[PDB]
């Protein structure tokens, strides 16, 4: 293993995050232990992971990651337990993972992290109920916002509009945000409220839809320009923890959830794949830059499972 | 200050407690359980998860968990979700939680209040305390305003409510109230009261009045930032720490450090800082520190100021009777009656001096145990001007009719209650002209509000006796942590010497309390006002209270079941003053907004014997 990298590597794995060359980044936090620590690691042969003595870069974190997030090739977001939003930047020789900027803003634990189109601004959704837009060239929050009443469950930024933000939160709000507006956030509402909004995905062609899980395994698909849901599915059993696109021109959208099972659906939201090789909670999907057909996903099982979409 | 630290956030139980300690907190608030790890108990694989299910109880010595750590239940438990899966995993969680906090053996729990149903979640906790008789604590996190209604209007097509909501502005307290009512009043599990920004109107935080707050937590955002740059708090903000400290509850600092080029330190230094610069306690405060909410069933001579109204009313009333040219041909004869330690008849003694008139003394007491103190005085230094009387008072007679009867309402030598029916077998031993001292007294009651004494009163069941007789029975108590609902109004009033042809003590008044709050009646508070002679007064009432006065404190009249009272409703009270020939008594019962049973008929559970 390289330097001030740890031994070994936490069991349960938050994240896991493919980079536009191949590389596969993992987040792993410690939730049972004498240590309830996070770490962070580079895998440039992603069938080498989850094992820690042939890895490209590894670090140990002050507290446990609850969500990552790729900034641009070397930036590294981390949603921390301590209530800070981490800054991690990538060696010129991408063997170090070095401490860019750690600022202590939100009172809770940041639970959900998105970096906004441009790159230069990131938005962190946490338990503190609030949602803060931040600025990664001069480490500072630019805009503190306290819409939700619960704790905000999820945050995605837009494909390609910097003002343009969603945010779900356990008061079964979901918002459609725009800095542009004196009042930023706008309640995206249903034709009735039924079960609490637990994850976002933005559609990479289509700016004006989005897909939401509820906590009850239900995926939606949601028009903003139309206000209302026009098309849902029972996916899954329990709670729909993340839901990620595939980069083909016409995406297929990847379903996780907490009933340990991975599903792979069409526009019209019918199952296509389904895998049961997680014997435990499914936190993190990718899919590989460089092969459209492969797909990772990781667990608190310690799993680092690559899937084959037909 | 007692203080503690709260945290979400805990890598190192060992290290974080040691820098906590370092900062001056006494006590560390963490998850006992990673509030991240979400637990599966019906659905497999998630089932089977291999252990270690949480840190060992190993990394931290026993008088450690007992004293430095408070528990704190997972954010992700839900057990009143609209979800039957997640309602069944966060019933088996809470219970897994609980469990853990008595096997560490952890002195408080916290559990959270953040929505209106809180049922399954009273359900569970009302069980686990039901599971094995214990001493541990239940801290509820309520804020003093909701999430829902401290929200920024940043929301476009739904605006912040800007209507007046006077009922929906309390529901906090309600979340609270149907809590603890479900609870069946658990004297287990207290209030976690949490400050919000921008704090409600002052009637919302006079709901709290009453409850049982151990606990107040203050985030560091709510902390402005002073000319120096040092977390500091408005005036407003300030006046309700001033009450919370008078309650003595444990100030809890959450979230993490805004102000941060100065260390957490700085929070709890300001907290010190406002402890050290509050209002002295007065020779009443100082009295009865260990005495607060103490409730007694129904020490003396420690109070100057009561008997040197008493030297002021016999002196005032000597100069009366007699002028100067009389000062000595006429000897005023002076009945004390319950002389007990002679501090009245010693009163009596200076008044004559002051005066600078001739007085005959006789010290009536019937408990032998005083007549020794008596006896002993009168021949040590009182003389031939004393003459203790120790005989049965109704065979006994006077060899002169007095001119003044001097006695005291409450007292160890009293006849406190039953005052009127022997001051009215006293009277036939007194002259035509004859005053006594006191010559009038007015009792009061006013509704009083207290969740924290209904439940001190329903403490007080004892075997071979009626389950419900601890409500059926007045109590001597140090009104505190309590909420006078309207002012006090007079009851009924005695005047002696009675010269009336048919002497009936016998009393029944109707009164009629109105309440501008919405609130939850407890319990009557009793009060009374006394005058010795003319301008001369002793008072316990509020609004005409005797400075100094520590001796007397107001008695309670409490009721079996708490009675809901809404924004201006009444409280219709009757009161009746029982008067046998054997027995007296105090019958209750309240009329309006609801009926309730008349408490203590026939003088069953409390009876003063005649
Ligand atoms: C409405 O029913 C009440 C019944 C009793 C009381 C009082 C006394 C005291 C005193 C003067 C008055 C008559 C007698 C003698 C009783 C009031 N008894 C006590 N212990 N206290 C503190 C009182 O004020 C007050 C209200």
């Amino acid at each position: 293993l390289p330097p001030n990298a740890p031994a070994c590597m936490e069991r349960q794995l938050e994240a896991a995050r493919y980079r536009s060359d191949g590389a596969l980044l993992l987040g792993a936090s410690s939730l049972s232990g004498r240590c309830w620590a996070g770490s962070l690691w580079l895998f440039k042969d992603p069938c080498a992971a989850p094992n820690e003595g042939f890895c490209s870069a590894g670090v140990q974190t002050e507290a446990g990651v609850a969500d990552l997030t790729w900034v641009g090739e070397r930036g590294i977001l981390v949603a921390s337990d301590s209530g800070a939003v981490e800054l991690w930047e990538l060696d010129e020789n991408e063997t170090l993972i070095v401490s860019k900027f750690c600022k202590y803003e939100h009172d809770d634990i940041v639970s959900t992290v998105s970096v906004l189109s441009s790159g230069t601004q990131a938005v962190s959704g946490s338990k503190d109920i609030c949602i803060k837009v931040w600025d990664l060239a001069q480490q500072v929050v630019l805009s503190s916002y306290r819409a939700h009443a619960a704790q905000v469950t999820c945050v995605a930024a837009s494909p390609h509009k910097d003002s343009v933000f969603l945010s779900c939160s356990e008061d079964n709000r979901i918002l459609l945000w725009d800095t542009r507006c004196p009042k930023p956030a706008s309640q995206i509402g249903c034709s009735a409220p039924g079960y609490l909004p637990t994850s976002l995905a933005w559609h990479p062609q289509q700016s004006e839809v989005f897909v939401f899980g509820d906590e009850n395994g239900t995926v939606s698909l949601v028009d903003t320009k139309s206000t209302s849901c026009v098309l849902s599915s029972a996916v899954h059993s329990q709670c729909v923890t993340g839901l990620v696109f595939s980069p083909h021109s016409v995406p297929f959208l990847a379903s996780l959830s907490e009933d340990c099972s991975l599903a792979v659906l069409d526009s019209s939201l019918s199952e296509l794949f389904r895998s049961q090789a997680h014997r435990d909670f499914v936190r993190d999907a990718t899919w590989s830059p460089l092969n459209h057909s492969l797909l990772t996903t990781v667990g608190w099982d310690h799993q680092v499972v690559h899937h084959v979409v037909p | 200050v007692s203080s503690g630290r709260d945290l979400n956030c805990v890598p190192e139980i060992a290290d974080t407690l040691g820098a906590v300690a370092k900062q001056g907190f006494d006590f560390l608030c963490m998850p006992v359980f990673h509030p991240r790890f979400k637990r599966e108990f019906i659905q497999e694989p998630a089932k089977n998860r291999p252990g270690p299910q949480t840190r060992s109880d190993l990394l931290l010595s026993g008088r450690d968990w007992n004293t430095l750590i408070v528990g704190k239940l997972s954010p992700w438990i839900r057990p009143d979700s609209k979800v039957e899966k997640i309602r069944r995993n966060s019933e088996a969680a809470m219970l897994q939680e609980l469990n853990f906090g008595a096997y560490l053996g952890l002195p408080a729990f916290l559990l959270p209040l953040n929505q209106e149903d809180n049922t399954n979640l009273a359900r569970v906790l009302t069980n686990h305390i039901h599971t094995g008789h214990h001493s541990s604590m239940f801290w509820m996190r309520v804020p003093l305003v909701a999430p829902e209604d401290l929200r920024d209007d940043i929301i476009e097509n739904a605006p912040t409510t800007h209507t007046e909501e006077y009922s929906g502005e309390e529901k906090t307290w309600m979340w609270w109230h149907n809590f603890r009512t479900l609870c069946d009043y658990s004297k287990r599990i207290a209030v976690a009261l949490e400050i919000g920004a921008d704090l409600p109107s002052n009637h919302v935080i006079d709901r709290w009045l009453g409850e049982p707050i151990k606990a107040a937590i203050l985030p560091t955002s709510i902390f402005l930032t002073n000319k120096k740059g040092f977390p500091v708090l408005s005036k407003m903000h300030q006046r309700l720490i001033f009450r919370l400290l008078k309650l003595e509850v444990q100030f809890i600092i959450t979230g993490t450090n805004h102000h941060s080029e100065k260390e957490f330190c700085s929070y709890l230094q300001y907290l010190e800082y406002l402890s050290q610069n509050r209002p002295p306690p007065n020779a009443y405060e100082l009295f009865a520190k260990g005495y607060e909410d103490y409730l007694q069933s129904p020490v003396f001579e420690k109070d100057p100021i009561k008997y040197s109204q008493y030297q002021q009313a016999i002196y005032k009333c000597l100069l009366d009777r007699v002028p100067e040219e009389e000062k000595d041909t006429n000897v005023q004869v002076l009945m004390v009656l319950g002389a007990g330690r002679g501090p009245l008849v010693n009163a009596s003694l200076r008044a004559a001096k002051q005066a600078d008139r001739r007085i005959k003394l006789y010290a009536v007491e019937k408990n032998p145990n005083a007549v020794v103190t008596l006896e002993n005085w009168q021949f040590e230094e009182w003389g031939s001007q004393v003459t203790v009387v120790s005989s049965d008072m109704r065979e006994w007679v006077a060899p002169e009719k007095a001119d003044i009867i001097v006695s005291e309402l409450l007292g160890s030598f009293a006849d406190n209650e039953l005052s009127p029916e022997c001051l009215d077998g006293a009277q036939h031993f007194l002259k035509d002209d004859g005053v006594s001292i006191p010559g009038e007294y007015t009792s009061f009651l006013a509704p009083i509000s207290s969740s924290k004494l209904y439940n001190e009163v329903r403490a007080c069941r004892e075997k071979d006796r009626d389950p419900e007789a601890q409500f059926e029975m007045p109590y001597v108590v140090r009104l505190h942590n309590f909420h006078q609902l309207s002012a006090p109004q007079p009851c009924f009033t005695f005047s002696h010497p009675n010269r009336d042809p048919m002497i009936d003590n016998n009393r029944y008044c109707t009164l009629e309390f109105p309440v501008e709050v919405n609130t939850v009646l407890h319990g009557f508070a009793g009060y009374f006002e006394t005058v010795l002679y003319q301008d001369i007064t002793l008072s316990i009432r509020p609004e005409t209270h005797s400075p100094g006065m520590f001796s007397w404190f107001p008695i309670l009249f409490p009721i079996k079941q708490p009675i809901t009272v809404r924004e201006g409703q009444t409280i219709c009270v009757r009161f009746w003053r029982c008067s046998n020939s054997k027995k007296v008594w105090y019958e209750w019962a309240v009329t309006a907004p609801v009926c309730s049973a008349i408490h203590n008929p026939t003088g069953r559970s409390y009876t003063i014997g005649l």
